């Protein structure tokens, strides 16, 4: 299954595309909702989900579809490189250095929101390759 | 694998002004013209005045004579307005403009500076992140508009001043207000729409969605041929006939027959009642099969009944099973006067019958059936289908078919009418709810609905029940003897007034919503003596009725119900709600002495006025007219509930000014868009600035429009690789920070 | 004059200061409390009472200044009665920490205030009040040296005054030998506010005490009270007393020998001076007001529970506060004058029976009336006639005595009617045909007499042209009437007043609003006699100026502005700031209910709450403040003004009878010799003439009449038909 987090955010991203809120979005602007929760497809691709599923004639999409298309789309697209991607966003040198203090902060403040005093303790230097076991 | 969608759109018009009452006042025998005063030219050369104000400023030298903070709010809102701007020439000549205020503050102010030069990095709209606090309550541009303008105010000027002078916020153009107002609910948000003048406090949420509404465009609902209001439904003849045993007889309610079945579940018969014609019966007949069929598709969780005829039936026979009934008079007088009576048989649970504030339900089942209420409730008006009778919710009694609102409560009613200012008392608020449309199991009465065009047009319901807001406003200082013409801005209404209708069938719906809530708490706290349970009932409702308005927000735009909730407590105080639904909805208060009633009303309104009344309490009762049932408020006072009105307006404004950011993100999403792929020719500065404004447009609390707009960012970025970034950077730094941060929690699991 | 109740400022202020500290039992030096945890004597109620009492004497200052009295400056030169609104703000704020600090009972201070001061600066830091409501650093160290009292110089500052005298007066309670603490009180604020300043400020400070269920010892100059104990002076802050010969007591207090300290032994048999024998010395008594007041106490002896509900709740100390320095003023101005013994309207005297008897005679008869005069068989009754009837008849008794005849008979009235009436306040507007407006527009087809009530009511709201006229002719300031509309006046405004009494059933508020529209020139006068009036309101503690109140009160009152007239007045001041545009608006207090208003429901937007409000003829409205609300569309200031209904017969006017009366007899005789001459047998007529000769010499007279008559309807006709004031002006003439 998704997360409940993932299926919130794509609960509101297929509302906000839905200009007018008739419960499904067009061909046209799956693609804008695609790059908008980060999996943005090549035009190959984009043509082929297009075409596929919307061959119905309709040509649209509810949004239990849409959550089968990116659950698909997901199956096989996040490897190893692009979560140490997000990880290197903060290597501010080469080395694979990063303050256990400023993980604990960029966490806290800046993303989600006492998780953080049991994360890093499975967490002065934390090397990337490291914790992404 | 079934679709799941609606068969309403929406869409625009041009006006919603057709075919409506023509805008005229009779008064003593004369025929009064009433005009519309036009909002947005209006508010476009107040503040080309206010540009020609600062022009005068500079060129007076007196900038050391005015509060720092002044200053710094000029200097900020016309980097704004110069952001907004398009047109060149206007753009360069309010940065002109702007440059020696910021000489000034940079020179002799440089603490102050620091700040600006923040906000500056930070945002293409500074002035909103510079006024979401109590400084919002200073009208700057007013100011200097009243000191360095010597001419007479036009008499349009004049009515936008007096109607709108609690903030500048007000005058600012439409992207930046839009902005302004959803970002003023965000966490970091200390805005209040009240401050205390020297004689009493000054409340003005409503002034905020009315002027969100002003600027916004008509709206039209289209429904599709499938609809239940689009079809041309064949006759309800059927075979079909119910077997009466009067051995069986559940009981009687209403004008309703109910008998078991050996099922457990319960037959009901609802006899034709004196007025109501057969076509009352066969259109919840057909209401409830439409309801029934496309219960998958719309996703309804009410146990919805199950129809099985309507037909004709000897009055001999009714009264020949109901014979042993403990209520039979009653039913007798109710019931139509006619040998032979329209019947509409169905199967219905048991819980149908139970209404939502009945005393038998701990408290999780009645959380259950009220979430289960609202979620269908909301989810059918966006269907398209309103049920503007749940409940019969009086203001009052006295003059009811002379005035214009026929007695009929308005949960908005300073947007809906002239020269009212805060809500009524309800009269007789427990008998409003007796019988509520609402039930342990879901909505009960579907045919007495309406559709949802009957709000955007001029239909009997909007005629009978508004037709101040659809005629016009009329008051004697508006006349205008040069042009014997009566100029105000409500008339403005006139092409608009279906927008305001669905924010009030909104506040309506949540409004009945809260009765209900309070009468339950009533009857289940009356016999009881532990105070802190009967404290943590309350409690407990009063965290019910904001989870509602958060469930309604989630429905209507599709922001997460916690990050509702969250935006929704910023403007709403949960504890003074609990507070005061405790003292007024209860007799308790009742047997209180003056002193001891204003020493308590002291710890009910913390920071705000007390609740005034003249009213001689009733012993036992409260604040009552007739003297028998209890009301909410005193006679010709306001609601005592004032958490209550700031919740239903802070709900109604987030939803209105949700949509109106959409569609300003949308649009300036197209403008960029054109711009990287090349249909207008500009330099990489202006690409660049489109797509900060972009950053700016985005919803509070939301990432991924924030991920769109960066990924926008690095394409112009690759567009343009010999040119400078240095002020968006930090802006997108901190996206793809927090991208990346999101990134890293994500994969945790 | 100025409350700092609605700056909120002080009051998030006084939040986070009870929420952090001052909602907390004391942890000690650790040591053990001397007095145990109980923050009691130095809790929030206590600094809420020292933040009142500077406001308390930040007014009192600048009324002192304005009666023109020169007050004590300070070391800087600046009076108590130069702090602008703004510096108090801050002052108060920097109060509000002035004793967080502390941890113990035990006089140390040292420690406390600098534990105080680091708590300001948490807060002043945590809140970046620095570039908001503080201008820089400068004046923020300024309040922490404030705060901080490194040392004991208390009078270089207006702050330091303020802050430093308003923890004297709170911590007054404590001292032992209450006469001399209140005595060495007194002073001190007399040095700076003036002696009936000092008064006022201590009987202020006083009902705060009471008001917040402190403990309060019993002062008693002249020990009465205690039969032969008699309490040495021990003149307290210092512990010095005075020791006194075998017999040689001073007469005076030049003669006393020097001070002592307080460790003193006695010798040779010698006794320390006494309180009462101090208070019997003619310089004191000369030097000292309160040389005999007896404050009594508190019945209780421990804090009581109201004290314990306010420490965990500013907000009931707050609203405690504020109702003891409303009252006080309230009071204050009601003491100058006599009692009222009810509320309710007055019953209708000799000539408003007879001025009610003619009016509904004109309503019979039209045709009565003329183009200059008033014919009732005989009688010719002029314009003077009406307009000192109007300036002499309470207007809603009369309009009650008349029964429903005459509002259905004003059908008639306005038949026979179609003359010219002109509108008031500006001459080029259009004359009106009053009878034709009447029966075209005004008037509404159908209806009972319950509808021309509302007809009538309506027509007085609006209809410029009428209601100016009409109000102009009533308050005796209108400008070329002629006889016909005065007469239309007389008329209306009782009938008009019967109309609001029948139709109005709704509860009467207490808070009314009227809006003016004034020159500049007239408001400068309101302003100066309604400050005349303020300044010399006060609730002094030792001695009574009732006599002062009573004349400033009688010399500058205006309330016959809103007097004679059936004025409009709103419940919502909002409609008049915003829509009708006034410069002047009058705030009407009415807690005990003396104005009768009456609901004008005219069905037009906003119309719900306007009510009618005829001034009675013993009310009166005392100013108690002046405020600047800002200013109109135009761009003149606004002005409010807030006044107090006052019931007393002091303020009735002193009318001649009989104005109603002579003219009525005279229309008796009229009838009577009408009668008699239409009777012109002899024998059995002596028995009947007789009496009806004798009816006839009245002369003001009507006793015998009735007698005489034991020409129904003329009968029927004639049948309804101390110390304190001995002290107030002996004190005015001495
Ligand atoms: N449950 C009840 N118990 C007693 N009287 C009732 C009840 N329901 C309705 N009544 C009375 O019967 C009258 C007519 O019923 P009404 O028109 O409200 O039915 P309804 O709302 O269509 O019924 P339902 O919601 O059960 O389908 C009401 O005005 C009220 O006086
Ligand atoms: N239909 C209504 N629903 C709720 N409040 C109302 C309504 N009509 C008027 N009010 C308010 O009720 C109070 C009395 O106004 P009114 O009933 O018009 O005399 C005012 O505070 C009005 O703003
Ligand atoms: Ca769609
Ligand atoms: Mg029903
Ligand atoms: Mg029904
Ligand atoms: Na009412």
């Amino acid at each position: 299954q998704l997360t409940e987090e993932q299926i919130a955010e794509f609960k509101e991203a297929f509302s906000l595309f839905d200009k007018d809120g008739d419960g499904t979005i067009t061909t046209k602007e799956l693609g804008t909702v695609m790059r908008s929760l980060g999996q943005n497809p090549t035009e190959a691709e984009l043509q082929d989900m297009i075409n596929e599923v919307d061959a119905d004639g309709n040509g649209t999409i509810d949004f239990p579809e849409f959550l089968t298309m990116m659950a698909r789309k997901m199956k096989d697209t996040d490897s190893e490189e692009e979560i140490r991607e997000a990880f290197r966003v903060f290597d501010k040198d080469g080395n694979g250095y990063i303050s256990a203090a400023e993980l604990r902060h960029v966490m806290t403040n800046l993303g989600e929101k006492e998780e953080v005093d049991e994360m890093i303790r499975e967490a002065g230097q934390v090397n990337y390759e490291e914790f992404v076991q | 694998h079934v679709k799941q969608y609606y068969f309403a759109r929406r869409g625009e018009t041009s006006t919603h002004d057709t075919s409506l009452p023509p805008p005229v006042k009779v008064l003593s025998g004369r025929s009064i013209p009433l005009k519309e005063i036009p909002f947005e030219a209006t508010r476009n050369e107040l503040v080309q005045i206010y540009l020609t104000s600062i022009d005068k400023l500079i060129k007076s030298n007196k900038l050391n004579s005015i509060p720092s903070q002044q200053i710094a709010s000029h200097y900020l809102f016309l980097r704004s307005l110069a952001n907004s701007e398009t047109d060149g020439i206007k753009k360069n000549q309010i940065l002109s403009l702007a440059k020696p205020l910021g000489t000034y503050l940079a020179s002799k102010e440089p603490h102050v500076w620091k700040m600006i030069n923040e906000l500056i990095e930070k945002s293409e709209y500074p002035i909103i992140h510079y006024l979401k606090n109590n400084r919002a309550h200073s009208n700057f541009m007013l100011a200097l508009i009243h000191e360095y303008h010597k001419e007479p105010l036009t008499k349009n000027q004049s009515a936008f001043v007096q109607k709108f002078r609690d903030s500048s916020v007000f005058l600012f153009p439409n992207p930046i207000y839009t902005a302004w107002l959803a970002h003023s609910y965000d966490e970091d948000s200390s805005f209040n729409p009240m401050f205390r003048e020297r004689l009493s406090t000054n409340f003005y949420h409503s002034t905020l969605t009315d002027n969100l509404l002003l600027r916004t465009e008509p709206k039209e609902v289209t429904l599709s041929s499938e609809h239940h209001y689009k079809k041309e439904k064949g006759p309800i003849d059927s075979s079909f006939r119910y077997q009466m045993s009067s051995d069986r007889l559940l009981r009687i309610q209403g004008r309703t027959l109910l008998f078991s079945t050996p099922q457990n579940d319960v037959v009901a018969v609802k006899v034709q009642k004196k007025g109501e014609p057969k076509s009352t019966l066969e259109e919840e007949f057909e209401m409830a099969d439409y309801l029934l069929k496309h219960q998958r598709r719309l996703d309804v969780h009410s146990k919805l009944p199950q129809p099985l005829g309507q037909y004709s039936v000897k009055k001999s026979e009714i009264l020949e099973i109901s014979r042993g009934s403990l209520d039979f008079e009653r039913f007798k007088t109710l019931i139509d006067d006619s040998k032979d009576l329209e019947v509409y048989v169905y199967k219905a649970p048991q819980s149908y019958f139970t209404y939502l504030h009945d005393k038998n339900q701990d408290l999780e089942d009645l959380t259950a059936s009220v979430k289960t209420n609202v979620h269908d409730l909301f989810v059918l008006l966006r269907e398209g289908i309103v049920f503007p009778q749940l409940a019969d919710i009086f203001h009052t009694h006295f003059g009811e078919d002379e005035r214009e609102d026929k007695g009929r409560y308005q949960a908005l009613v300073q947007l809906l009418n002239v020269l009212q200012f805060q809500l009524g008392r309800i009269d007789k608020w427990q008998k409003a709810v007796e019988y509520v449309n609402l039930r342990s199991s879901g909505l009960a009465d579907l045919g007495d609905s309406l559709p949802i065009t009957s709000l955007f047009t001029s239909s009997d319901f909007t005629k009978h029940y508004f037709s101040e807001l659809l005629t016009g406003g009329y008051h004697p200082t508006f006349f205008d003897k040069s042009s014997g013409t009566a100029n105000s801005l409500f008339t403005g209404k006139r092409r608009l007034f279906g927008n305001y209708l669905y924010l009030n069938t909104i506040a309506e719906y949540l409004l009945v919503i809260q009765l209900t809530l309070g009468s339950y708490g009533d009857k289940v706290t009356r016999d009881m003596m532990d105070k802190p349970k009967k404290e943590a009932v309350w409690r407990e409702l009063a965290n019910v009725m904001f989870t509602s308005c958060a469930e309604a927000i989630h429905i209507m735009t599709g922001i997460p119900q916690s990050r509702a909730l969250t935006l929704l407590k910023q403007r709403a105080n949960i504890e003074k709600h609990f507070r005061q639904t405790q003292f007024w909805m209860t007799p308790d208060y009742s047997k209180l002495d003056e002193d001891t009633l204003q020493m308590e009303q002291y710890s009910i309104y913390s920071g705000e006025p007390e609740y005034e009344f003249t009213d001689k309490l009733v012993s036992g009762v409260g604040l009552s007219v007739d003297g028998v049932h209890q009301d909410l408020g005193g006679y010709n006072r306001e609601s005592p509930l004032r958490e209550l009105e700031k919740l239903l307006y802070a709900t109604v404004t987030l939803i209105e000014g949700t949509m109106q950011l959409d569609k300003e993100f949308f649009k300036q999403l197209e403008q960029v868009e054109k711009i990287l792929s090349g249909e207008i020719k500009t330099d990489a500065n202006s690409c660049f600035e489109a797509v900060a404004q972009l950053l700016d447009l985005a919803r509070p609390g939301c990432h991924f429009q924030k991920r769109l707009v960066l990924s926008y960012y690095e394409e112009a970025k690759l567009k343009y690789p010999s040119a400078p970034t240095d002020a968006y950077d930090s802006r997108f730094q901190v996206v793809a920070r927090t991208n990346a941060a999101i990134t890293i929690q994500r994969f945790w699991r | 004059s100025k409350l700092l109740e609605n700056d909120d400022d002080v009051l998030d202020t006084i939040k986070y200061v009870h929420k952090e500290y001052l909602g907390k039992p004391y942890p000690g030096p650790r040591l053990p409390p001397n007095e145990g945890p109980d923050r009691g004597p130095h809790g929030l109620a206590h600094t809420v009472r020292t933040m009142a009492c500077a406001e308390v004497m930040i007014e009192e200052a600048r009324k002192a200044q304005l009666r023109g009295e020169t007050l004590g400056k300070a070391k800087n030169g600046q009076t108590l009665a130069d702090v602008t609104p703004e510096e108090l703000k801050k002052i108060l704020i920097a109060q509000a920490f002035f004793v967080v600090g502390r941890d113990d009972e035990r006089s140390f201070y040292a420690e406390y205030h600098e534990k105080s001061e680091q708590a300001f600066r948490k807060y002043v830091e945590d809140n970046k009040l620095i570039g908001k409501i503080f201008k820089d650093q400068k004046e923020v160290d300024f309040y922490a040296a404030i705060i901080l009292d490194k040392n004991h110089e208390w009078d270089a500052t207006p702050a330091h005054i303020l802050i430093n005298q308003g923890h004297m007066v709170d911590l007054m309670r404590t001292k032992a030998p209450a006469e001399v603490a209140l005595e060495r009180t007194y002073n001190t604020l007399k040095g700076t506010v003036g002696s009936k300043g000092a008064e006022v400020v201590l009987k202020a400070h006083r009902d705060f005490f009471f008001a917040t269920g402190a403990v309060v010892p019993l002062v008693n100059p002249e020990a009465i009270d205690d039969p032969s104990r008699g309490g040495p002076y021990e003149n307290p802050y210092s512990g010095e007393k005075f020791v006194i010969v075998d017999d040689k007591v001073p007469a005076s207090k030049k003669d006393l020998p020097k001070a002592v300290n307080r460790d003193y032994k006695l010798k040779d048999n010698e006794r320390f001076l006494t309180i009462k024998e101090y208070y019997a010395f003619p310089d004191v008594q000369q030097t000292y007001p309160g040389y005999k007041t007896r404050l009594e106490a508190s019945s209780y002896y421990f804090p009581t529970p109201f004290a314990g509900e306010c420490e965990q709740n500013p907000a009931k100390c707050l609203g405690a506060i504020q109702k003891a320095r409303s009252k006080l003023q309230t009071d204050a101005i009601k003491n100058g004058f006599q009692s009222s013994s009810e509320k309710e309207r007055r019953q209708p005297n000799m000539d408003e029976i007879a001025a009610a008897r003619i009016i509904q005679q004109i309503m019979a008869n039209p045709d009565c009336i003329h183009d200059d005069h008033v014919l009732i068989n005989g009688q010719k009754l002029e314009e003077k006639f009406f307009r000192d009837l109007l300036a002499k008849c309470d207007m809603a008794v009369v309009g009650s005595l008349l029964n429903d005849t005459d509002i259905k008979n004003i059908d008639t009235l306005m038949r026979h009617e179609k003359n010219t009436e002109f509108h008031s306040t500006d001459p080029k507007a259009v004359p009106v045909k009053i009878g034709d407006a009447w029966e075209n527009r005004i008037r509404t087809k159908g209806g009972d007499v319950t509808q021309m009530k509302h007809d009538l009511i309506f027509l007085m709201q609006n209809d410029a042209w009428y209601f100016s006229r009409v109000n102009a002719i009533a308050q005796n300031r209108d400008k070329g009437s002629n006889f016909k509309e005065v007469l239309f006046t007389t008329l209306m405004t009782p009938l008009t007043n019967k109309s609001l009494i029948d139709t109005s059933h709704v509860p009467a508020p207490k808070k009314l609003y009227r809006g003016l529209n004034l020159p500049q020139e007239f408001t400068n006068k309101l302003i100066n006699q309604s400050n005349a009036i303020i300044a010399n309101t006060e609730n002094t503690l030792f001695t009574d100026l009732s006599a002062e109140a009573f004349k400033q009160i009688k010399l500058n009152d205006f309330s016959q502005m809103s007097g004679k007239t059936c004025a409009s007045t709103t419940k919502n001041m909002k409609l008049l700031t915003d829509i009708w545009g006034s410069n002047v608006i009058f705030e009407m207090l009415d807690p005990d209910g003396l104005l009768h208003p009456k609901q004008v429901g005219t069905h037009m937007a906003g119309s719900e709450d306007e009510f009618s409000v005829y001034l009675p003829e013993d009310v009166a409205l005392v100013p108690t403040k002046v405020t600047l609300e800002g200013k109109t569309d135009t761009g003149e200031d606004r002005y409010i003004f807030t006044l107090v209904a006052v019931k007393s017969p002091d303020f009735i006017p002193r009318h001649e009878s009989g104005y109603a009366v002579e003219p009525f007899m005279k229309m008796q005789k009229e009838k009577v010799t009408q009668a008699l001459d239409a009777i012109e047998p002899a024998l059995t007529e002596c028995g009947e003439a007789l009496d009806k000769q004798n009816v006839t010499e009245a002369l003001q007279a009507l006793n015998k009449l009735p007698a005489e008559k034991e020409k129904q309807e003329l009968t029927g006709n004639l049948e309804p038909l101390a110390e304190k004031i001995k002290v107030r002006y002996e004190t005015l003439l001495t």
